[PDB]
């Protein structure tokens, strides 16, 4: 009932929101890639 | 030499292991005198913290506290999931003292 | 593997940048986690297409092969010279919509691969401009586009989508093969 | 020690605690001699800095104000959302102490 | 203090700003000894660059040159979009001396 | 000069390179004293270090072991295919000494 | 000044400008005392070297060294494609003195 129909996008969502981890994580990580490099030696003397 | 944290984590007195197999909730990060320090959460309570790089510590770590606030926000921005959190129990919030990432 | 999907779309490259790629109806930015439509093949893979091929209840739907993808736009976003077809590499956030329905597909034929939440701009390799009707063969490469990563993918075992489906609660499916094994809760279910 | 944005913060008396749970509007860097800040912008017109480094500021606070210099500018490319900041307000734009970013 | 580029950039004698409103078009970086700098363009034709420091430079603004060289080139590769910049018009190629992003 | 990670190692004792033509499984990343470390760890359950310095080490190297811990870090969330890798087997963990991403 | 890379590189000599109109196919970073480098490798199979930040450098250079090697490694993993770069003809692996990226 109320139950599947909504159970269907507990489900969706969840799977969705997984998805975008991956996504930015790889377009993310990549940005800071070695931008978060001259974040350290640079920085730590 | 460990080749895992668990190893690593209990060559220290005073620590304790954390598998939280998640992504950090959300992150603050301090510039606020004596306050300058990260501070970590995770979606069932858990806040954890760098410490302020006092005397607690050795010459040597100054520099890999500074690596560490950089890998949290990176991993914060990121999304990765923390798998294992090493941290000191007997600071509070609890003290990272090494985190695990495997995908 | 570098397999690549197509999908004839009017909206300009420049609001995708914008939008992050390419959008269901009613989501702008790719990234709302709170901005939540309806996500449902089901519903989805049946809605009826007013000037926009398959876009609605959370998924963007692609044809895999151009010829194909551009016969199904000058069909429908005929009534502009212009419009675009973006060359779409395969990741695991597509469902063979015919390999997730099966029998009830409402539309074999026309076999549809689809994007749940859209094809996010890393995704969309590139793409031709549509003009007066007649395609341009001329290819404008992605900067955003991730090859390495990219060739590396496809698209999602059908038995990923078998939870996702949507079919009714008390329709035949959810207590038949496959469907029985993975319908979500108060789906179809165990009695009836 | 303070374990969030709130508590940390309420540690100071001259600062404020901004909510926003909004996304950086605009990110201005200077390099400029005297101004080597930062500025952030928000669409519902909030306008803060990061200030430069002065008497008012010791050792630590100094990596501190690099270090999140570092966090802006990411923030904004990265698109994030900025939940709370924790402002010294006896400052005209208001400079930020702290950041915390959830969702 | 100055809320703006453009009154950021009027505090200076030999400056003007420039709404661009588009991303970089290329991005050059010499490493050799007596150019350390780096040039950026735009596709309307504009060209910059960001100087190889000193004598002009006090030792404050030698990390501010450095952290810009940084948000050059990220600005290039994450795909931009920049404001204005703040240039000195002593010099051809203009030199940039802060920098909007508008998105 | 070497012209590959190959005739590089080479140069090496107590080395040998290691295909993988794969990507990183596990980043661990300590900062506790006399452990300012990076592990990693290969889905067929391989492990390797980066070291704590000096001891063996030139300072010309100590900024090197700082690009490694970074390189790795990003080597992993980015998703590697670290290609093959040079290596102290002389070492336990065998300490990473180079490394080749290949596409 | 340069205004542009074509213009710079000839600046000096013991040099040549190569347009490579690519992206990289390949990345090394050593840390083998006395072999700190970065060996970029092309689809055409052309090898290069950011110099073991070696003893024929000018202190801005030092710095510059760095970044490049960090450009590098960005630039890689983001698959950014290099249009020309200036080189040294005089080592082998011909030394990387400057690079573009455009389109």
């Amino acid at each position: 009932s109320n139950t599947c129909d909504e159970k269907t996008q507990s489900l969706g969502v969840k799977f969705l929101d997984e998805y975008q981890s991956k996504v930015k994580r790889q377009i993310f990580s990549g940005y800071q890639s070695d931008i978060d490099t001259h974040n350290r030696i640079k920085d730590e003397l | 030499t460990p080749q895992n944290i668990t190893d690593l984590c209990a060559e220290y007195h005073n620590t304790q292991i954390y598998t939280l197999n998640d992504k950090i909730f959300s992150y603050t990060e301090s510039l606020a005198g004596k306050r300058e320090m990260a501070i970590i959460t995770f979606k069932n309570g858990a806040i954890f913290q760098v410490e302020v790089p006092s005397s607690q510590h050795i010459d040597s770590q100054k520099k890999a506290i500074e690596r560490m606030k950089d890998t949290l926000r990176i991993a914060y921005l990121t999304e990765a999931k923390v798998e294992k959190l090493c941290t000191w129990n007997n600071k509070t919030p609890h003290a990272i003292a090494a985190i695990s990432m495997a995908n | 593997n570098d397999d690549k999907l197509y999908r004839a779309d009017s909206r300009p490259p420049d609001e995708i940048k914008q939008s992050g790629g390419l959008m269901p109806r009613g989501q702008s930015e790719y990234f709302d986690r709170g901005t939540q439509m309806n996500i449902n093949l089901y519903d989805h893979a049946r809605g009826t297409q007013t000037g926009f091929v398959r876009h609605d209840d959370g998924y963007v739907s692609t044809s895999i092969s151009l010829r194909s993808a551009h016969l199904v736009g000058q069909t429908i976003l005929s009534g502009h010279s212009t419009y675009y077809l973006y060359v779409l590499a395969t990741a695991p956030n597509m469902f063979n919509v015919n390999d997730v329905l099966g029998a009830y597909s409402p539309h074999p034929d026309e076999q549809e691969v689809s994007a749940l939440g859209g094809i996010p701009y890393s995704q969309i390799y590139g793409w031709y401009r549509v003009h007066f009707g007649v395609l341009d063969e001329q290819l404008h490469r992605n900067r955003g586009y991730r090859d390495r990563y990219y060739s590396n993918l496809d698209i999602a075992p059908a038995a990923d989508g078998y939870g996702l489906a949507g079919f009714p609660p008390e329709h035949r499916a959810w207590r038949e093969e496959p469907w029985i094994h993975h319908a979500p809760p108060g789906c179809g279910n165990a009695p009836r």
